[PDB]
């Protein structure tokens, strides 16, 4: 939400994105994340989660529903590889406009 | 134990299950606290019903239903009659035919007078005492021992 | 996807299936080929289900003259609802593969509680209430009153079904309960009675085990027409306990009090009848003298003349005599005693009630109750139970015992004595299924060694094969923790079970595991007392606070509503970032009812070997009978039931969709050579010395590694 | 040994080496004070399961041993006695005895009361004789204790 | 402060009780004790 | 004794209900 | 219930082979 309150005012031509480095699988929340997820899809904010030693449900749905990807650190090389992969520009979705 | 008790002394029954109710021909719940008064006057007369008792006629029973008490007492007596075994009858109806009137007699005797019942019992006793009662007594006592064993 | 099965090429919908499915199908085929029953085990639900349906359908299409119908039974309606949808999917594929429709019909049956559409009973939610009203709505007097066309609330769906629904049988298709209700609504026909009728013109029928174990419902569905049909159990690992439980009956102080109130209601009804007219009811007396439904099986029940009970007064008197004797025998203050023959002999000696008339107690009761035009059986139920018990105990007791307990169960002592007619064998009770049907297949998961079953149930297994999951990755990871990090044995010995260190080791283990395991985790305890004691000990310590702080925690109770809400909140907590922990008793109803899936019970913790209190009279009677009659050792069967129940509660973590799960056992007992052999083959083969005697720390480390290895795609 | 007692690998090794078979082997075990030498001694007694005598170099040690025995073993306080001039527990009344080299090894005249216990100690045979801080044992007086007390195995 | 505030924000009973029984001429640690005692 | 479980589960229930805005 | 030491020494070195 703090990111969305910032990225919502961004122009439409720019790819709005968020990279989440998730460490502790438990995370407190003041409201149902599904509404926020639906809002992220509507806000066209690409969200991709990277989980460290955790395969979380909310991160799974958040990524795949938003179109982003959720990955988990297999080892240091996997972590290096995943961040290196995220450096690539995002491939345009059929829902994305120029 | 759960029931209140005798129409007069309905208090010790709640205290313990060791005290048991007594049954009588009158089908009336009685116990020592009440029974002691029945000996000082009348010497064997039901308190509310007034019916006389030939002797003490007290027996231990643990049933709250006085109808069952009477019915069991009546049952036990009637079982001495009509109790011939199944081999006596070839037809399926006969196996339970007499049991119908027997159960009617037993049930009706709990409420109605035994005038016709005793007459019928006597009229059949005159016939059944000859052979079938003699034979069924053996078979009944034998099968009763088999039930015990 | 054509499968080169041993007997024939089998069409299958999915382009890819795992190797073990071919084995399971070609192995199961042996039961068909050999024309005989058998037993086998397979972890996956959906895989074994779809492969079973494909195999049996192809076999039925190949040999319709040999097998007329397929009877499938599963744990519960929610599972049955999914299975029948999988059959529809298979039929949709088959129709697409064939390119044309075929004369095939399959349907799922259910009780009137769910399978009903009448507006007057729709607001009712208790099964006995819906059944009682439905019975009343369908009753001959209501039907007659309906035929009189007087103002009457009647089941139009029944009248239209009896008139038209009976006249035209449904041609083909698959009808799920929700679809069957909609169909019934659209057609204006009773779904229950329509489904029951459709059994006469259907190839596949689906219902739970009690629809086959309880003779009243089972007889109507297991008619002699199915003399050459196949019956299959998919998850009846506890078929013995369910069968015995379905045969066992419990009587109590309040039950007798309700029976007495019912008896007074019957008397008032008899008076109302006698003051109105009894001669019309004596039309039944003719057929009775000539000579809900009883739980007595086909070979035990007979239409023999009821004996001396020839009138309502005789029956009511006979019932009074028995009720007084039962109350007397129940209210007796003494130690718990078993009187299998002595109760009946005592009944004959104490109140002179012979077994012969008593045998017809339920038969006469239903006849009398029917002629009495009673409102509904819902309130009379205790009296019907007493009458059922009375005829049952008087008919046969070879596989039963009478137990008298001065107090209610689940309590140390209460002034509410109870009596049990505890059953003790499944073989004689299930005997009609194996005797009538040409083949019986005992399929299940978490199934303890198969060779015990031919002892508890009389069967000659054609198949004795235990299958194990075949996958590119080890989707399941069983592990046994035998030692605490405090260098102490973690065994749940009866004297050691209460040890604060073992309790602390479980709390530390759960604290660490709940912190490292993502989403939903579940832990099973041996009993509520130990669970509460454990939780209380963890509450006195920081353990419970650290756990709750790390992740939300929920605990199950005997209350279905509270546990349902807690479980829904636990699941909803797992959906959100909060996550949740569920603590439950292995024997609890929630464990036998809940299904674990990805992120919903991702890891299952078992604290100790689940052994029931060995002083319980039920266990005593059951265990001694198995040793006396079936010769199974006390510790052998007691361990088998503990191993089975543990695997059942713990193995549910794997159900389908190829989702990973963890199974950690916190007791070195499970690692013992015998316990390992009693453990199911798929668990036993995935289990290994590296994870056979892990320390609490080692378990957390191996779990964390396994989770990292499972998160990537296959 | 009550399950509250935790045994470390080095402790287990030393005990396994001392109990190489069903017969206890006599000898010396060297363990730091922080390594729980007291627990090993208590464990050895629990292993031997026979009447044993513990001797400390000081009354403070005797107190420490009593606490450790109660702390680690199922034995009750009455079953343990601290045969000492400063304190009395009626040693003859119980099986486990605790004392010091200064008391048993005493070269001068014994008090009449202490003589009663000592004669009982002399006549009884000790299954296990635990000696703490044995570096003092080679002393001319302390070594006499080994000739005074009759013990099957001495640790 | 966070102890009472987290409880007050989380539980309805404390939320209502603290609004009506707000600390006056007393120490907040007493209110904490009244809850956990 | 059961109140501890009831309260702990009420707490987790209220934390979840608080985490669900109307 | 006998203790773990009744069996014998650990002989850890015997696991090595050439
Ligand atoms: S007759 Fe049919 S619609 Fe009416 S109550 Fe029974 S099941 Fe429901
Ligand atoms: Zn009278
Ligand atoms: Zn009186």
């Amino acid at each position: 939400s703090i990111a969305m309150q910032t990225l919502k005012h961004m122009p439409g031509h720019t790819s709005r994105e968020v990279l989440i480095i998730f460490s502790s699988l438990t995370t407190c929340d003041p409201s149902n994340i599904y509404d926020l997820i639906k809002t992220l899809k509507a806000a066209k904010i690409r969200v991709s989660v990277i989980g460290l030693s955790a395969e979380v449900r909310v991160c799974t749905v958040l990524a795949r529903e938003t179109g982003g990807t959720y990955h988990v650190i297999l080892d240091e090389s996997h972590y290096k590889e995943l961040l290196t992969h995220h450096v690539s520009p995002p491939p345009a979705s059929s829902s994305s406009e120029c | 134990m759960d029931d209140q008790g005798c129409p007069r002394c309905k208090t010790t029954k709640y205290r313990n299950p060791s005290l048991k109710l007594m049954v009588n021909v009158c089908g009336h719940t009685l116990c020592e606290s009440c029974v002691d008064l029945l000996f000082v006057r009348g010497a064997g007369n039901c308190p509310e019903c007034g019916t006389p008792l030939r002797k003490s006629n007290f027996r231990v029973q643990l049933f709250e239903d006085p109808t069952v008490d009477k019915e069991v007492e009546i049952r036990k007596k009637v079982l001495k009659i009509y109790n011939k075994r199944e081999e006596d009858f070839p037809s399926l109806r006969e196996y339970n035919d007499f049991l119908e009137e027997v159960e009617e007699i037993v049930f009706n005797l709990t409420n109605n007078v035994d005038l016709d019942n005793t007459k019928k019992k006597m009229e059949i006793y005159q016939k059944e005492n000859k052979d079938v009662i003699q034979k069924n007594k053996l078979k009944l006592t034998r099968e009763q021992e088999e039930l015990e064993e | 996807m054509k499968l080169n099965v041993d007997g024939l090429l089998v069409y299958f919908p999915y382009d890819y299936i795992y190797p073990e499915q071919f084995s399971y199908m070609r192995e199961l085929k042996r039961t068909l080929d050999a024309k005989g029953h058998g037993v086998l085990e397979m972890p996956s639900g959906t895989g074994k289900t779809v492969s079973l349906l494909a195999l049996i359908m192809a076999y039925q299409r190949a040999y319709p003259l040999e097998v007329t119908k397929l009877i499938y039974c599963s744990r519960t309606v929610p599972e049955i609802e999914k299975v029948i949808e999988e059959l529809r999917k298979l039929l949709n594929f088959y129709e697409k593969q064939e390119g044309e429709k075929l004369p095939f019909l399959g349907l799922a049956l259910s009780s009137r509680k769910n399978l009903c559409i009448h507006p007057e009973v729709t607001p009712l939610r208790f099964g006995k209430d819906v059944d009682g009203k439905c019975h009343s709505l369908t009753a001959s007097y209501v039907r007659a009153q309906y035929q009189h066309d007087t103002s009457l609330p009647h089941c139009r769906f029944y009248e239209e079904f009896d008139a038209h629904g009976r006249e035209v049988p449904l041609p083909a298709g698959i009808y799920n309960l929700d679809d069957l209700k909609a169909l019934g609504r659209r057609q204006g026909w009773c779904p229950y009675f329509l489904a029951r009728y459709s059994i006469l013109h259907a190839n596949v029928v689906v219902y739970s085990y009690h629809y086959l174990l309880d003779p009243k419902i089972a007889d109507l569905v297991s008619k002699e027409l199915a003399r050459k049909a196949v019956v299959v159990f998919d998850e009846a690992h506890n078929i013995d306990n369910v069968c015995i439980d379905s045969m066992s009956v419990n009587l109590t102080r309040r039950t007798l009090d309700r029976c007495q109130g019912n008896l007074e209601t019957l008397q008032k009804t008899v008076l109302r009848i006698k003051e109105t007219d009894e001669q019309r009811l004596r039309d039944e007396y003719r057929r009775l003298v000539e000579g809900a439904n009883p739980v007595l099986p086909d070979e035990v029940l007979q239409e023999a003349v009821p004996g001396s009970i020839r009138t309502a007064e005789h029956f009511l008197g006979f019932l009074r005599r028995l009720l007084e004797y039962v109350k007397w025998r129940l209210r007796v203050q003494h130690v718990v005693q078993e009187s299998p023959p002595a109760f009946l002999s005592g009944l004959a000696q104490r109140v002179c009630i012979q077994r012969k008339p008593l045998r017809f107690c339920a038969e006469r009761l239903r006849s009398l109750l029917h002629t009495l035009e009673i409102t509904d059986l819902a309130d009379f139920s205790p009296l019907t139970l007493l009458a059922n018990f009375a005829t049952l105990v008087s008919t046969y007791a070879k596989g039963f015992t009478i137990i008298i307990e001065p107090f209610d169960d689940r309590t140390p002592t209460i002034a509410n004595p109870i009596l049990h007619f505890s059953c003790m064998d499944a073989s004689l009770a299930i005997k009609p299924v194996f005797e009538r049907f040409q083949s019986v297949i005992i399929t299940s998961g978490t199934l303890s060694p198969l060779d015990i079953y031919p002892k508890i149930l009389d069967f000659h297994p054609v198949t004795m094969a235990t299958f194990t999951m075949t996958l590119a990755r080890v989707c399941l990871c069983p592990m046994i923790i035998g030692r605490g990090n405090d260098q102490v044995a973690i065994s749940s010995k009866f004297e050691t079970r209460e040890d604060i260190a073992v309790i602390r080791n479980y709390g530390n283990l759960l604290l660490e595991m709940s912190a490292v395991v993502p989403d939903g985790i579940v832990a099973f305890f041996t009993s509520y007392q130990y669970m509460e004691s454990t939780v209380a000990s963890w509450y006195e310590q920081g353990i419970l606070e650290n756990i709750q702080r790390n992740k939300l925690l929920f605990i199950e109770t005997q209350d279905g509503a509270e546990t349902s809400v807690a479980l829904e909140k636990y699941q909803e907590a797992c959906e959100n970032g909060r996550g949740a922990i569920l603590l439950s008793v292995a024997r609890g109803k929630v464990s036998e009812g809940i299904d674990f899936v990805h992120h919903y019970g991702r890891a299952v913790i078992m604290f100790g070997v689940p052994y029931v209190y060995t002083q319980s009279r039920i266990l005593k009677a059951r265990l001694e009978y198995l040793r006396d009659q079936f010769q199974i050792r006390e510790n052998d069967f007691l361990t088998f039931d503990a191993m089975r129940h543990a695997a059942q509660c713990v193995g549910r973590a794997i159900r389908g969709k190829t989702d990973y799960g963890l199974m950690v056992f916190a007791d070195k007992r499970f690692a013992r050579g015998d316990k390992r052999g009693k453990l199911p083959r798929w668990i036993q083969e995935h289990l290994t010395d590296a994870n056979l005697n892990l320390t609490v720390d080692e378990g957390v480390q191996v779990a964390k590694y396994f989770l990292r290895q499972m998160a990537q795609p296959f | 040994l009550k399950p509250t007692a935790v045994l470390r690998p080095y402790q287990e090794k030393s005990l396994r080496k001392m109990f190489g078979n069903g017969r206890a082997r006599s000898g010396v075990i060297v363990l730091p004070c922080g390594a729980g030498k007291s627990l090993v001694g208590v464990t050895a007694a629990c292993t031997v399961r026979k009447r044993c005598l513990v001797l400390g170099n000081s009354a403070v040690s005797v107190e420490q041993w009593k606490a450790q025995f109660k702390m680690w073993s199922t034995i009750d306080d009455s079953q343990i006695c601290r045969f000492t001039s400063d304190a009395k527990d009626k040693p003859i009344g119980c099986s486990v005895a605790i004392s010091t080299y200064s008391m048993l090894g005493h070269t001068t005249k014994r008090s009449w009361e202490a003589e009663r216990v000592m004669e009982w100690l002399k006549t009884q045979e000790w299954g296990l004789m635990i000696l703490d801080e044995v570096h003092t044992i080679p002393a001319k007086m302390f070594r006499r204790v080994l000739t005074i007390v009759q013990a099957h195995c001495k640790l | 402060s966070d102890i009472i505030e987290s409880i007050f924000r989380t539980y309805p009973a404390v939320k209502m009780k603290y609004a009506e029984n707000v600390p006056h001429n007393m120490t907040e640690k007493e209110f904490w004790t009244r809850f956990f005692q | 004794n059961a109140a501890i479980i009831k309260r702990f589960n009420h707490h987790s229930a209220m934390v979840l209900a608080a985490g669900l805005r109307k | 219930r006998t203790k773990r030491w009744e069996g014998g020494y650990e002989r850890t070195w015997e696991i090595l082979k050439e």
